[PDB]
């Protein structure tokens, strides 16, 4: 009970981001190509999310994020494809590191920034130069699960 | 799988009157925001080491210097480019004491931090001190072939 | 830090649904009268709750609760009212009374229980007989914020 | 600010072959779900204490005997009331033994409890045990008013 969530957050500041990740693949993302239809738009609606990437050509490169908001007037009738919505507002972009303790991007979360974070890890692992790769996606309730659990 | 606009901001460094600014590669459609921040940084000279995957039209437009010097992924930068660098630094730091020059590859972890780091190395600064500096700047700046040539190479060029 | 949440989630023991309420007037709720137009439902989308309730001829008389996913594909071109669509899914309602502990309506929320609570509270005071008063609505969120702050 | 469809299930009473159901008032729409549960329970006789806000031909028609027997919010039973409350139960537990008898007020805290709870004392159970029976089924049953009645009232007939 209330012990086991003593133990929860007190592991918050050992546990990475990466222990609580969910890789890309099973990240719910939008193509910037697409146009908002009936069929998308009600995928949004029954996918349970209200902040969702937006990605170009390939699941890695995510260009900017949809919030559940933007979609207030838009009409499918008119074939409206999501990046005229996306160059309408701007949702500014988190990013965190692979290795982030818990603890640190939960008080990141709270100091107003977006409920959901970009995960990035270096990687060396090739002879050509060092870069980032986008391993997924980390958000407030995965954190907030990671106590209450 | 990486980014291409989820990399980190370009950083800035400063040492012995001169200035310096890391980056990434851009895309045909954001050179606006990308020059937006090198005229914020005050960057007269650009350098690109990566591949051309932009047009360099705008960006001289602005009136930037940019200097298409490429050279194999993962590599030291070839002597002749070294050369091109230093002089390159002498005259445009000779002709404003203060000048922001810019240097970008696929993103700031690669051959352009190294160069950065020459420049480093030849104005004073330890190596350790100079790697560190940088990676300090963001994380995970170069890969085992670029630091030993990094340690392994001495400075006597103003 | 971590230990400001464990004196949170120890004091969960002790704080009654009341300290953590929002009461009626301040809730966003649907009439049941009320049918799905652009404006209407893109309060829906600008609202940030994906479980709204829907009362009828009074806030208090909550009915029934209306769920994002619900809005799949409803068209505001066809003027249709929420309460067909209340008649279409059957979203259980969850009621809680007043002085309860946060920890437990807590783990109720964990025992799948839907996110959202109704608080009522018995009224002796008055001459007639006892009843279940209406004070407001309690999330999930509420509690979480509760341990995090 | 009270509500209608808000309220907690109906409570099933048991005591000595003897099975009641306190529940609430419906509404025009709802009395399907309603008698369906009392069909659930098996209850063969309702008796509405409340005003009238239903159609009591549906929960006929389903073949449950109703009883309009209303009196003042808050109040005490009067003794005609509860007259026929006692020969009541003893007609129709006499013709099933085993019959669930319901009985509903706005909500369940008020004279269907009473009623109710007169029934227990009735039946050799004590006020206490009876008061704190039912309430412990559903919190908050009775008022201050019905509490002293049920207190200085005595049982004689089984
Ligand atoms: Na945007
Ligand atoms: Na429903």
């Amino acid at each position: 009970g209330p012990l086991n969530m003593i133990q929860g957050v007190l592991e918050l500041r050992c546990r990475t981001v990466e222990d609580v990740l969910t890789p890309l693949e099973d990240c719910f993302m939008l193509d910037a190509s697409t146009v908002l239809d009936f069929g998308v738009l009600a995928s949004i609606m029954q996918s349970g999310h209200t902040r969702i990437p937006v990605y170009e050509e390939e699941r890695s490169n995510i260009v900017d994020m949809l919030y559940l908001k933007d979609l207030a007037f838009v009409d499918p009738e008119d074939c409206t494809p999501l990046s005229t919505i996306t160059r309408f507002y701007n949702h500014p972009l988190h990013f965190v590191f692979n290795d982030t303790k818990l603890d640190a991007v939960l008080e990141e979360f709270k100091r107003g920034k977006s409920h959901l974070a970009i995960v990035q890890k270096v990687n060396n692992e090739g002879e050509g130069d060092p870069f980032y790769e986008v391993l997924g996606l980390v958000t407030l309730e995965d954190v907030i699960e990671e106590i209450i659990r | 799988k990486a980014g291409f606009m989820n990399r980190p901001a370009p950083v800035e460094i400063s040492y012995e009157n001169m200035r310096f600014l890391i980056t990434h590669n851009p895309t045909n459609a954001t050179l606006n925001k990308f020059t937006e921040e090198l005229k914020k940084y005050g960057v007269t000279t650009l350098v690109r080491v990566c591949d051309a995957t932009y047009d360099k039209a705008p960006v001289e437009k602005e009136g930037i210097h940019v200097l298409d010097w490429p050279f194999d992924d993962g590599a030291p930068p070839p002597n002749q480019i070294v050369d091109d660098w230093l002089n390159l630094l002498k005259t445009k730091f000779r002709e404003e004491p203060g000048c922001c020059v810019a240097v970008h590859d696929v993103a700031g972890l690669g051959r352009a931090p190294v160069l950065v780091a020459l420049a480093l190395i030849e104005c004073g600064m330890k190596y350790e001190d100079a790697v560190q500096f940088i990676r300090q700047k963001r994380r995970g700046a170069f890969n085992s072939k670029q630091l030993l040539y990094l340690e392994k190479y001495r400075p006597k060029m103003r």
